């Protein structure tokens, strides 16, 4: 149980990071271009 | 009676194998999903 | 029989793709550097 | 013997209960992985 729920908590943290990275791909679309 | 008993036993075997299928290929999809994650991460690093 | 067989097909394919998972995980884990030379370039100048 | 039997049956009953809980927590793992899959798939096109 505890290990599986650890899977779940890590998946939740990964999902939060996924939303952050989805925004960033909607966000980071600039940084390299501005210097380039 | 015996022949239908065999019928149903084998059918139950079918169905439990199908649930095995589902969970197994879910694990397989997790496999490949991580594969692509690490491939991108390797490329970046 | 078909469902047992294709279960174990999925199992072996998952084993292989998990081994690739691990290959790429360790690849990335093992895997500003252009600033410092210029830092010293100024400092010297 | 009374206690032996009463504990032996409880062994199986809780074994099955925790089997079911394990199945459900597998399902939770799979669903969280599914949400991760959806997030990365959406980021794919972005």
């Amino acid at each position: 149980t505890t290990i599986i729920m650890k899977h779940n908590t890590f998946l939740i943290f990964e999902i939060n990071h996924l939303k952050r990275e989805k925004k960033k791909i909607l966000e980071d679309k600039a940084k390299m271009l501005m210097q380039a | 009676q015996g022949n239908m008993a065999a019928c149903r036993n084998l059918q139950s075997h079918i169905t439990k194998l199908n649930q095995e299928f589902q969970r197994q290929q879910e694990l397989l999809y997790n496999a490949e999903y991580q594969i692509q994650l690490m491939e991108r991460r390797v490329a970046r690093a | 029989a078909t469902y047992e067989v294709q279960i174990r097909q999925g199992h072996d394919l998952n084993e292989k793709k998990q081994h690739e998972v691990g290959r790429l995980n360790r690849e990335h884990d093992k895997l500003d550097m252009s600033r410092g030379p210029l830092e010293a370039k100024r400092n010297n100048l | 013997e009374k206690l032996v039997n009463m504990f032996k049956k409880s062994l199986q009953k809780d074994n099955q209960i925790h089997k079911d809980d394990k199945i459900r927590i597998m399902k939770d793992n799979v669903d969280l992985i599914r949400e991760i899959n959806t997030l990365r798939k959406s980021i794919k096109d972005i």
